[PDB]
């Protein structure tokens, strides 16, 4: 049973959400596309851009691009380290001007990654995405002067790369000027070229008056095109001389070419719909004739001049308006990338023409696949666009996929993003979640795209709005931008609804994000659906209405840490987008069409369709992740039933029966306990321990790698020279752990041997030597022990040698050996537990089921969450979810309740009604009354009036149910707790962090070479980083020896600390040291700047702190 | 004052600006050294032209 809640029903079902990378990356390609029909976008944007290249007299030219096979699979690559790639083969015909030569011939041209079906590269056996960024669009703007109040500057810009910003700022002198690359000059100078003089300038242009005379500059006037040419390439070019056809070739690739500057479509589109002109191309001059004649310059002027006069329709454009802001997915940034590499590879065979027989040469020699290959390899593996994908479960990667970042080369930074970009404006309604967001110093910066919200050609997100005629709403959804969005009037969807038309008389709607309260007869447009307002993860909480903000945003980014875990459930009280969830992330095994399963098993899923074919599903069975979380697939289905087409077969880490299982449902009751529950802490009962409830499966890999230094070759092998027999047990037959067996830290997960460096043994050791008369032999031990903190059971094996097929390895490098180890992670103390609403927590101390506040059935509370976390933070969506709970766990029914479309508070009080009839009816069914303390419990919550006075023990106790509140019994004492209790069903979900990873101490390690400072985090057995602020707490205590000690002799001294350590063992107390020896360098260091540093004493005179070292 | 007018170049000692291979084989180096080298390259390049006799461009 599963009880569905509200009156909103989507006519349009959710978008396919790993759309915009796959489809992005899709038109980027066009692989399934013939060469011939191919739509000269993306990679043949590239190319075409790129060609023909003609320079004796060459010419090239293009033809087609082949996209390879790829070499190796998914599996096969993230196996072997190798990125996930098939090579791209150009065909390119080169041919001979004067000659008449054709040689055509293919070539070659690089290996270009592929994405998968989910979205995410490849890249060194690594699975990477690639996140999509938000940038201004491209075109002409215009705003007030930061540094003059009174007019307002004007602003040309193309896309990223495609040529330079362009600024037109009027001085104040009266004359204006113009700014692109840091310079000044006036716009008559440039003018120029462009086919203007002073008649030309002053006929239409005055409207004005007082605005043409700044233009204006006679000495300039004077002179015509060419000179001034000479002119503004001396002004903005000074480095070379000031030649006239250096300046015609340089400005003309400046702004006429089509290739070096390339305006966006979407700039050329909108800048031709606003300055109120057209054209031609997507550049602000065209060459023609041997003459430059204007095509942006002119309008643009006549627009900024327009407007600064006030003449109404002339207006300042909103900069952080979505309207005038696009986004770069990831088809557009690897194109981009692709046509820098392949100019590079341009000069590459320009620079190779003009030497060796430029009678005779294939294009082969001419041209190398370096500039394109370390071009994509580049921006694949260092953007920062490009980062490591989220693996914690299906919904990290999802969200992960669908995250908008603001950041990256050729977007903005930390330091220039003021509340700017940071806030939230009128028109990221439908397009971006003005929730979800780091809370961190990146809060405004790296957002998500909303449900329902898309991406255009353009570039431009997209949201659909249902139209309507006059209060009859049309099943026609429309997408519309933020602009046409803008121009519309556009309603609510929990508005009124008779059958399809309007009732009420006062409609909710809004003018360009502005609400305003208006008739049915005005409105053309209506929301979809609430729940295109905010993001994937937001709209995962119920009851989102009665949560605050923050608490909401620290909701989904906790349901993005998600931990998968063995039992893991789906919530009891749902928004009903899990399923969706669970099916768009290709993390669960579906019915491909309509068929009958013919076996399970855990390994092979077959089903024989009914179009006669049969085919098996493999599943994926504990797959390690990128942090570790195990990646499992657990068929439902029975042998022999028939399955619907697109209907369930295997579900996944994070799934049950098809829905989203994050966490599991706990009987929650709130209430202060012991302290225990003290600062959001969170007691838990044990009996979640037994149920193998909240434990996680991660499998983390180790790898080594045998070399040949110039010492000697490393080997794997069994034979180690001090070793004992015990601590080689499970190394079989190579030196290698088997399949199944437990390693304790300190264990050995592979054996090898390399020949250590030759030299003496000290006297006193080889005095051992001969005492024992153990020779001294050779190699020395280098095997791989797995790290403290971690150990596990090895599961798989990976043996990769050289001299053997279908693997490649690095020069120097004989074999890499690899060992998958998997961990049992049961809920320990200090782990991390949280709910959708944005409740943190840690385990604290967990509880024996001995002693537990329990139901009058016997029935144990599972944790005892702490009520004075709530208030603060503002979440009520938590109680509710808990009422509901409570209901559900009685009733045994689940519920979906949509965001912003609800459950009630009446409703619910009905279902806790009923549940409370069913519940009492059974008590009084199996022959008990009231018992005496619940009559105690009802008589004080009568006295503060939680229960209506006069009525019996059950009404009081049914009017305390219905408010979630039930008598709960102390396991320690068995005396009923004063006031009533909220108990019931939560969601709550174990998160990434653990103790278990994050606990580590350490007395003496390893140094850094250069400053003797201890190695920093767990991994590389770190000490802890003492900080300057640390320093000034010590300070303000006064303790002197303490702040001594923290920085001399536990930090990077010596002597100081051997001789502590040699103390402490010989149980004195510690000397005084004297060197901080990171001193010594900062001295040394100064002395290499030529600054003398001397140390003077008390009567000033040298002190020599090497010594007799650095003396002579 | 004329100290201020370097004639002889401090060099600073090899392991506060070190060199030294990790695990893979590959090796590791201080920035200083190779700055500190091209100005070698261009200190004796120039040394050996002066008592050349090369032009004073």
């Amino acid at each position: 049973e599963i009880k569905r809640f509200g009156r909103i029903r989507e006519v349009i079902p959710l978008p396919p959400l790993t759309e915009i990378q796959v489809e992005s990356y899709k038109k980027a390609l066009q692989a399934d596309v013939p060469p011939e029909k191919r739509e000269n976008v993306g990679i043949q944007a590239a190319f075409k851009e790129t060609f023909p290249i003609e320079e004796g007299g060459l010419v090239l030219d293009f033809l087609e691009y082949r996209i390879g096979d790829p070499p190796f699979s998914q599996d096969e690559c993230r196996e072997k380290d190798l990125t996930y790639q098939a090579p791209l083969y150009a065909r390119l015909q080169l041919i001979h001007k004067d000659t008449g030569l054709i040689k055509e011939d293919e070539v070659f041209l690089g290996h270009l990654p592929l994405m998968t079906e989910d979205g995410s590269f490849i890249i060194n056996g690594a699975d990477r995405v690639i996140v999509s960024q938000i940038h201004r669009s491209p075109g002409v703007y215009f705003t007030p002067d930061p540094a003059r109040p009174g007019r307002y500057i004007a602003s040309i810009i193309p896309l990223p790369k495609r040529g330079p910003w362009i600024d037109l700022e009027v001085e104040a002198s009266g004359v204006v000027t113009m700014k692109v690359n840091k310079r000044k000059f006036p716009l008559v100078l440039l003018l120029r070229v462009l086919g203007y003089d002073q008649e030309t300038l002053v006929r239409e242009l005055s409207a004005y008056g007082d605005l043409v005379q700044g233009l204006l500059d006679e000495a300039v006037l004077a002179m015509r095109p060419e000179e001034a040419m000479v002119r503004l390439f001396t002004l903005l070019r000074p480095g070379d001389p000031p030649k006239k056809d250096k300046a015609l070739a340089y400005l003309f690739g400046l702004l006429a070419d089509p290739k070096r500057y390339d305006l966006g479509e979407a700039g050329r589109y909108k800048a031709e719909e606003k300055l109120g002109v057209g054209l031609s191309g997507r550049t602000l001059v065209r060459f023609e004739d041997g003459e430059f004649k204007d095509e942006v310059f002119l309008p643009t002027l006549r627009y900024l001049f327009a407007l600064t006069a006030g003449v109404p329709g002339h207006e300042v454009d909103d900069i952080d308006h979505l309207g005038n802001r696009r986004i770069r997915t990831v088809g557009e940034l690897m194109a981009d990338q692709f046509r820098v590499g392949l100019a590079r590879l341009a000069r590459g065979v320009r620079e190779r023409m003009v030497m060796g027989s430029p009678d005779t040469l294939t294009p082969a020699k001419l041209v190398n696949s370096r500039p394109l290959e370390a071009a994509l390899r580049e921006f694949f593996s260092r953007s920062q666009l490009s980062q490591f994908k989220d693996e914690t479960n299906p919904l990290s990667s999802l969200r992960h996929k669908r995250r908008i970042s603001a950041l990256g080369p050729g977007g903005l930074t930390r330091e220039r993003a003021g509340f700017d970009v940071r806030d939230v404006h009128r028109t990221h309604y439908g397009r971006i979640c003005p929730v979800e967001t780091p809370e961190g110093a990146n809060i405004g910066l790296i957002t998500s795209l909303a449900a329902y919200a898309r991406v255009d050609a353009l570039g431009f997100i997209r949201t659909p709005y249902r139209r309507v005629k006059n209060g009859v709403v049309t099943e026609e959804v429309v997408y519309m931008t933020a602009s046409e969005e803008d121009r519309y009037t556009i309603a609510q969807a929990n508005t009124p609804l008779e059958g399809d038309r309007i009732a009420t008389d006062r409609v909710v709607a809004r003018r360009r994000g502005e609400p305003v309260i208006v008739a049915p007869e005005e409105v053309e447009f209506m929301d979809v659906s609430p729940k295109q307002v905010f993001s994937l993860n937001t709209n995962l909480i119920p009851f989102l209405e009665h949560d605050d903000a923050n608490r909401a945003l620290m909701g989904s980014n906790m349901q993005t840490q998600a931990v998968p875990l063995i039992r893991a459930q789906a919530p009891v009280v749902m928004t009903g987008l899990e399923e969706r969830v669970v099916r768009d992330s290709l993390a669960a095994l579906y019915a491909e069409e309509d068929g009958e399963v013919v076996k399970v098993d855990g390994t092979r899923i077959a089903v024989r369709y009914e179009d006669g074919r049969l085919v098996e599903h493999p599943l994926r069975r504990y797959a390690r992740s990128n942090q570790g979380t195990a990646f499992d697939q657990r068929p439902r289905v029975r042998v022999g039933q028939r399955v619907k087409k697109g209907d369930l077969l295997a579900d996944g880490p994070a799934s049950e029966e098809g829905f989203l299982a994050l966490g599991q449902n706990v009987l929650v009751a709130i209430m202060p306990f012991d302290g225990y529950n003290f600062e959001d802490a969170i007691v838990i009962s044990e009996e979640l321990l037994k149920r193998d409830f909240y434990t996680s499966i991660h499998i983390e890999r180790y790898e080594i790698e045998a070399r040949d230094t110039k010492l000697g070759p490393e080997r794997i092998t069994r034979d180690i020279p001090h070793l004992s027999e015990a601590a080689l047990r499970d190394l079989d037959e190579e030196g290698i752990v088997r399949i199944g067996a437990e390693v304790k830290p300190g264990d050995i997960l592979v054996g090898r041997t390399s020949f250590k460096g030759e030299q003496e043994p000290s006297p006193e050791e080889r005095l051992l030597r001969s005492i024992f008369g153990e020779k001294a032999r050779d190699v020395k031990d280098t095997s791989l022990r797995v790290p403290p903190g971690e150990g596990g059971i090895v599961v798989g094996r990976l043996r990769l040698r050289r001299g053997d097929p279908g693997v490649e390895l690095k020069p120097g490098v004989r074999e890499v050996v690899r060992v998958f180890v998997a961990q049992k992670r049961k809920l320990q103390v200090g782990d991390k537990l949280a709910n959708r609403h944005g409740n943190k927590g840690v385990v604290a101390k967990i509880l024996p089921v001995e002693d537990m506040p329990h139901l009058p059935d016997g029935t144990p509370v599972d944790v005892i969450l702490n009520p004075l976390g709530v208030p603060s933070r503002m979440n009520l969506g938590q109680i509710l979810e808990t009422h509901l709970g409570l209901a559900g766990y009685f009733l045994g029914q689940r519920y979906i309740s949509p965001v912003f479309d609800g459950a009630t508070e009446p409703e619910i009080k009905e279902l806790l009604a009923e549940a409370f009839n069913l519940y009492f009816g059974k008590r009084q069914g199996e022959g008990f009354g009231v018992d005496k303390r619940e009559k105690e419990v009802l008589a004080r919550a009568e006295k503060l009036g939680l229960v209506s006075p006069g009525k019996s023990p059950e009404e009081q106790l049914k009017e305390l149910f219905d408010l979630g509140k039930v008598v709960l019994y102390d396991g320690r004492t068995g005396e009923p707790f004063e006031g009533p209790i909220v108990v019931g069903q939560m969601f709550i979900m174990k998160l990434y962090h653990m103790v278990e990873d994050k606990m580590h101490a350490r007395s003496t390690g390893p140094y850094s070479l250069i400053t003797q400072q201890p190695l920093g985090g767990k991994a590389q057995f770190g000490g802890q980083r003492f900080g300057e602020m640390e320093v000034w707490a010590l300070e303000a205590y006064g303790a002197a020896h303490t702040l001594q000690e923290m920085l001399t002799i536990k930090s990077d001294d010596i002597e100081g600390r051997n001789a502590a350590y040699q103390a402490i063992i010989k149980g004195e107390d510690v000397p005084e040291p004297s060197v901080p020896e990171s001193f010594r360098v900062l001295v040394k260091e100064l002395q290499a700047l030529a600054l003398d540093v001397q140390t003077l004493d008390e009567k000033d005179n040298p002190v020599d702190i090497f010594e007799g070292l650095a003396s002579k | 004052p004329e100290w201020m007018i370097l004639e002889a170049v401090p060099v600073l000692p090899p392991d506060l600006r070190p060199m030294v291979q990790v695990d893979g084989g590959r090796f590791a180096t201080s920035d200083l050294n190779d700055l500190y080298r091209r100005l070698i390259n261009r200190n004796n390049r120039l040394k050996k032209l002066l008592a050349q006799g090369a032009p004073e461009i």
